[PDB]
């Protein structure tokens, strides 16, 4: 089969910067620092984005650990609640 | 014609005959009516406006020209009522003028023009086009002015507006606020000027601040007021934090004293426009290091995972005199207190020797010492003009203050408000006699209109205060009232 | 040349006139930011009052200063 | 309301209610600011109505209403009619009191309305985004306005890339 | 002896693990610039100004200056840059 044309959407951000899970102080694309160690224990699939009202991006482990003893986003002191 | 067709025609053709009358009596003469439109809407002839609207809505392409003419006329009345204002009282006059134009034209459209939605949209668009009227090659002058207006309506001024009155006034403020094109700049000034009100204790009442903050939350999205709201919901808990900190003092782990009231106002580093000081590093005065470190521990254990930065920049404190006589309660910025503390240690004060104590940049240290010597708390022992690294200082005993708790520059607002109101009356004294030098006789009610016309670009004059002020010219033998006609007036000159 | 002339309540007057200008038109702008008409304020230059053109260089060419104007009426 | 055509009928109902009442305010009661503010509060509680212990419907419903208005629909709605509706839409939109959520629902269905070409016309969304910033500020409609510009640039970048072929 | 009576100080708090950084240089916002801390620390230093613009982001003066050499937009939200708070 051949394709005459196709529309490819792409997302671009400046490579010097990157959205980061500041709780683990690592890349969103990269892993959280607590699963950076002992990485053989967990498959690290559950280290995804937890989008919410704060409109930030985090590793799920880091934000969930923060919500274990806190109740606010670690960038703005707003009531954190998962959205996506 | 409609009466005739109802009287003599079957109803199934009622609408056609009236439609066909219009397309032969008010549509084919559209050039005549549309040429008249400019005059018929410019002089606000209300009966003529009503007839014009009832006869123009019928024609298919009849309304738009009148829409455009109303938009232009409202635009002109906006500029004429919002130009060449006094720089002294610009914000209140600006907001009041826009509210007056909006109210009068809402009255005109939705009582005489029948309040068609097209006309209301024209009002909104034109008045938006005037309440962001930038000077050519200049930034828009609306956001800062409305920020100043709100910041004057919320301060504890001597006006003393009642709570219901201030709520109504702030609803009007929302009405005039929904037109500024760059609302982002507006909350950039407002956040800066809400920082002043919630850190110097100048808010009239936290109820009013909460009402205003929550009132922006329905005229703009919750994201728009997130920076604004997080300040108010941080001061309202800060006092509770002072209570909890004093309770932590009451733990009495050791014998602890602060020698000070120590009211603290921790603020959220993100949503507070207070700049994290790039320069002017500071070393805390030794009289207060213990309190600083104990507060740091209290904010550490009782609230884990938190780092402070001790923004001394805006830190305001007060200190008692060193028994120099006439005991005054001296309140200074913490920049000034440390310098004057090292001054208290020894009468001879070298600039270089106080560099070590304060541990700060000289460019604002000179400003602090200059403010100290402006009220002559400190004196320059050397007679050289400015302050160098070798400037000498000591105590100026002979300076006296009429107030013990005297103020260093940042119930006196009552006197200033009376003086401003006096100048309002003083100008009104300097407005009456000009008409007397123009026609020498005017009616009681006709004189009031000339006062407002003379003060069109100035403050709005009160009708009752005219009567009280015009009597000043009577007993001063300037002007007099005719016996036969109370409206008739004359002057001796 | 900005102006900081006081008034009956220590108010401000914005003449914005250089010392080469005449007080016949310099005082016009000073009272424009105050409220009085130009030909009504008997401006006193700390010891003397303006008359005719009254070029501002005659009054020591002071910059701003404190010109305590007289608010007498019927002067027009 | 009929759930198939809930958004447009909802907006029409609330807007006609507001219009009738605001006409009644000053044609009869001289138009005090008190009564206008009372109408504001009342219709604010009206359009915000929700089933208890459940999410609200106003942001999603008005997002879908503006999607209907800006959709390239077969009904042939003209540019003047849709722009007049949007100018009327802002009056309803002011009463939501939960606007930032509406901005999120609108933004998500703008990506659907942009890549798939379902937009009415790329010069008609400007009459919508710039009609929002004037009523909610610049940080409100900032994500939207970076999206809409990308269409009128990347497409140009298309001709700036095919030329790179040559 | 000047004895202090009351001290209405303030304090700004941020979560310690979450450090605001100049996105170009990634260093601590109160620390030196990436080129200040590596190239011009010895020469002058004390010149890594925390720039604020209409973008309202956090930047170092040298970082944003080298960013502005070949473009005009803020490298966190692609607005128009002014560094004017
Ligand atoms: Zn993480
Ligand atoms: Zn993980
Ligand atoms: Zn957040
Ligand atoms: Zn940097
Ligand atoms: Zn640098
Ligand atoms: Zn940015």
């Amino acid at each position: 089969f051949e394709v005459k044309k196709w529309n490819a959407v792409a997302l671009w951000a400046w490579d010097i910067v990157v959205d980061n899970c500041a709780i683990c102080r690592n890349h969103i694309m990269d892993l959280c620092i607590e699963c950076q160690a002992n990485q053989a224990s967990a498959t690290s699939e559950e280290c995804t984005v937890a989008w919410g009202v704060c409109n930030h991006a985090f590793h799920f482990h880091c934000i969930s650990r923060w919500l274990k003893t806190r109740q606010v986003c670690p960038l703005d002191n707003r009531e954190w609640e998962f959205q996506k | 014609e409609e009466i005739r067709c109802r009287k003599y025609l079957h109803p199934s053709s009622y609408t056609k005959v009236i439609h066909e009358c219009q397309q032969r009596m008010v549509a084919d003469h559209l050039q005549f009516l549309h040429a008249e439109c400019h005059n018929i809407i410019r002089q606000e002839k209300k009966n003529d406006m009503a007839n014009m609207y009832v006869l123009l809505r019928a024609v298919s392409t009849g309304l738009p020209h009148m829409i455009q003419e109303l938009q232009n006329h409202i635009h002109d009345e906006g500029l004429r009522a919002t130009s060449n204002l006094t720089q002294e009282n610009m914000p209140t006059l600006f907001v009041e003028s826009v509210l007056e134009v909006h109210g009068k034209f809402v009255q005109l459209i939705n009582t005489v023009l029948n309040g068609d939605q097209h006309f209301m949209s024209a009002l909104d668009k034109a008045l938006t086009s005037v309440v962001n009227y930038r000077e050519p090659k200049s930034v828009c002058k609306a956001p800062e002015l409305l920020a100043k207006y709100c910041d004057n309506l919320l301060k504890k001024s001597a006006k003393g507006m009642t709570e219901n009155e201030v709520e109504d006034r702030l609803t009007s403020f929302i009405t005039v606020f929904k037109y500024i094109d760059d609302k982002d700049v507006f909350q950039k000034f407002y956040a800066r000027m809400l920082a002043k009100r919630l850190i110097h204790g100048l808010s009239m009442s936290m109820d009013s601040e909460e009402a205003m903050i929550n009132k922006l939350k329905q005229a703009c999205g919750y994201e728009f007021t997130s920076k604004l709201h997080r300040m108010y919901t941080d001061m309202s808990v800060s006092a509770d934090l002072n209570n909890k900190f004093n309770n932590f003092i009451k733990n009495q782990d050791t014998v602890i004293d602060l020698g000070i009231s120590f009211q603290i106002y921790v603020l959220q580093a993100g949503a507070w426009p207070l700049t994290q000081a790039p320069s002017s590093t500071f070393a805390i005065p030794q009289e207060l290091e213990k309190s600083v470190q104990m507060f740091e521990l209290f904010y550490s254990q009782h609230f884990s995972g938190r780092k402070l930065t001790w923004l001394h920049y805006l830190c305001t404190g007060e200190v008692k005199m060193n028994y120099l006589g006439k005991p005054y309660v001296a309140m200074v910025t913490t920049y000034q207190m440390a310098v004057l503390l090292a001054f208290n240690n020894s009468e001879t004060v070298s600039y270089k020797e106080l560099q070590d104590s304060t541990q700060m940049n000289e460019k604002e240290l000179t400003k602090t010492i200059k403010s100290l010597l402006d009220v002559k708390m400190i004196n320059h022992d050397s007679e050289k003009e400015d302050i160098d690294a070798e400037s000498s200082f000591s105590l100026n005993m002979n300076f006296s203050s009429k107030r013990t708790k005297f103020k260093i520059t940042t119930q006196e607002m009552e006197q200033t408000r009376s003086a401003v109101d006096e100048d309002r009356k003083m100008y009104l004294q300097a407005a009456i006699v000009r008409i007397m030098k123009a026609r020498k006789v005017l009616r009681h009610n006709a004189l009031i209109q000339e006062v407002i016309s003379q003060s069109r670009a100035r403050f709005n004059p009160s009708i009752s205060m005219i009567k009280k002020c015009i009597e000043v010219l009577i007993d001063k033998q300037y002007i007099e009232r005719s016996q036969a006609s109370a409206d008739e007036y004359s002057y001796v000159a | 040349m900005l102006i900081k002339v006081k008034t009956l309540t220590g108010k401000e007057i914005e003449i914005d006139i250089e010392p080469t200008d005449k007080v016949e038109r310099i005082k016009e702008r000073v009272e424009e930011k105050e409220g009085i008409p130009p030909q009504q304020q008997r401006l006193i230059y700390s010891g003397k009052q303006m008359n005719d053109e009254k070029t501002a260089a005659d009054y020591k060419i002071l910059g701003g200063s404190v010109l305590h104007l007289v608010l007498a009426l019927r002067g027009g």
